[PDB]
């Protein structure tokens, strides 16, 4: 890769490269390459005898897409091979 | 969108090389057909025109395939997507993790040009806290087990909640079943229950 | 080799170590909160009481499992055990 | 062999794209099933469960 530049340094990646390095224009400000962040590091204190029990909810929408059709297109040969001609 | 918008851009591409297709030679001396015919005798120009047939027939089935295959996914993306349906919102599907991110409770579908999307309601906790737990409650040598909640403390008295909600209330009989003597579970703890019969019989 | 050809190999964008991280992280999340973790934020909760959860889940009341926790527990550490040796046995 | 090869190009282009989509569509297979969270949940030091 040429033209950005490496920092060791690692946030969220959007435009995905291969082999676990990603590129991104980030700070003036340059396109530089980072390995990408898996997610937030964070460690969930367990115990034997600790529970947490939830004291209030909201209410989320999700969106999701999905396609069911596309266009009906109908083709022949006749008048796509051939055009106006019987041989 | 994303879904919808390449089922269409692909499809265009495919119409569109599809016409660019004619516009090619496939190696022989002209692309449309009527040339040859006017500049060169029928008897001549047969393995030309045989070499055009050739080509466009290749043309023709390389997107007839693309479009079988197009068309398989497409079936397969319909199928899911009536599965949703019926499950996400002609009731509450209890498959965690299907009708979106959460608890789903129902779906609203929305009509879209070639496709269809799903209003999904979710539930998820914001604010939670933490607390000490036990699986049963040592009253008089029998142990005690919640019914459809967990036994919480405060740090001086213990509740039972429910799963997904904070609804302390007092240890009592009609919420708990007893099972077995008090040394079977290895952790466990002493405490009382209310018994909301004795003070009435009075 | 089979790139002298070039039909060369595009290398994934995911390696196979942090598949091992996300497999990872998803066991820490399994056995440490259940299944909030998958459906909102992570809720800390002991084993056995996700235990007696999933025994719930079937039909079975919760009050077994803490009676016979040992053999369960033994029983699971046997089936781990036997999944690695038939495993190490294509 | 090139010469030749544009009275075929818009094949090649449709062979091209075809890879294309395949390799991007095994590239986003693994992160429909492995990246179902967001978080990365490290296992605790206590190993009494
Ligand atoms: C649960 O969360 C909701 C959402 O934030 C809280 O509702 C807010 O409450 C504050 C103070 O009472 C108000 O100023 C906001 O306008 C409310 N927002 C909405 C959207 O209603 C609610 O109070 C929380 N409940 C508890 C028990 O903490
Ligand atoms: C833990 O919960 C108990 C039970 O609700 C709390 O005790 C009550 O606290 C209220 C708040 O002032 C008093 O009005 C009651 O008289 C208390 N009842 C008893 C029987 O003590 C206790 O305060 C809570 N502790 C904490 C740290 O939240
Ligand atoms: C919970 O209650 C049990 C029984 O009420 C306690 O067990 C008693 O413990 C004392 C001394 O620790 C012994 O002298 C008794 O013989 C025990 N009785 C029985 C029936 O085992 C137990 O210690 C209590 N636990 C806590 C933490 O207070
Ligand atoms: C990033 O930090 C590490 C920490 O030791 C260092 O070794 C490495 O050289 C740094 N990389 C850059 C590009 O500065
Ligand atoms: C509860 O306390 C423990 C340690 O005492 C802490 O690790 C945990 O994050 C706390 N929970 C909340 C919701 O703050
Ligand atoms: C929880 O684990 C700690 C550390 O092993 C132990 O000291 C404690 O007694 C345990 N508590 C219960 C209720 O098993």
């Amino acid at each position: 890769l040429i033209g950005a530049e490496h920092v060791n340094n690692s946030y969220e990646c959007d435009i995905p490269i291969g082999a676990g390095i990603c590129a991104s224009y980030q700070t003036s400000q340059s396109i530089i390459a980072y390995t990408m962040s898996l997610g937030a590091e964070n460690s969930v204190a367990y115990s034997n005898n600790s529970i947490a029990i939830p004291t209030n909810f909201t209410i989320s929408v999700t969106t999701e897409i999905l396609p069911v059709s596309m266009t009906k297109t109908s083709v022949d040969c006749t008048m796509y091979i051939c055009g106006d001609s019987t041989e | 969108l994303g879904k919808l918008q390449d089922v269409v851009n692909q499809n265009a591409q495919a119409l569109n090389t599809l016409v660019k297709q004619l516009s090619s030679n496939f190696g022989a001396i002209s692309s449309v057909l009527n040339d040859i015919l006017s500049r060169l005798d029928p008897p001549e120009a047969e393995v030309q025109i045989d070499r055009l047939i050739t080509g466009r027939l290749q043309s023709l089935q390389t997107y007839v395939t693309q479009q079988l295959i197009r068309a398989a996914e497409i079936r397969a993306s319909a199928n899911l997507a009536a599965t949703k349906m019926s499950e996400c919102v002609l009731g509450q599907s209890k498959r965690v993790d299907f009708c979106g991110k959460g608890y789903h409770l129902m779906s609203f579908p929305q009509s879209a040009p070639h496709g269809v999307v799903f209003l999904h309601v979710t539930y998820v906790p914001a604010q939670e806290k933490n607390f000490t737990t036990a699986p049963a409650i040592c009253h008089d040598g029998k142990a005690h087990f919640p019914r459809e909640g967990v036994f919480v403390s405060n740090g001086t008295h213990w509740f039972v909640t429910q799963r997904n909600f904070y609804e302390p209330q007092i240890i009592t009989t009609d919420n708990t079943f007893v099972s077995g003597n008090c040394d079977v579970v290895i952790g466990i703890v002493n405490n009382t229950v209310y018994d909301p019969l004795q003070p009435e019989l009075d | 080799a089979q790139k002298f050809n070039g039909l060369t190999v595009l290398p994934p964008l995911l390696t196979d170590e942090m598949i091992a991280q996300y497999t990872s992280a998803l066991l820490a999340g399994t056995i440490t909160s259940g299944w909030t973790f998958g459906a909102g934020p992570a809720l800390q909760i002991p084993f056995p009481m996700q235990m007696a959860y999933r025994f719930n889940g079937i039909g079975v009341t919760q009050n077994v499992l803490y009676e016979n926790q040992k053999l369960i527990a033994n029983q699971f550490n046997s089936a781990i055990g036997k999944i690695q040796d038939s495993l190490s046995s294509a | 062999c090139s010469n030749l090869l544009l009275q075929y190009g818009s094949f090649c282009t449709q062979l091209n794209r075809a890879l294309t989509g395949i390799a991007v569509e095994q590239d986003k297979n693994t992160q429909e099933v492995f990246a179902q969270v967001k978080q990365i949940y490290k296992t605790p030091p206590i190993k009494d469960f």
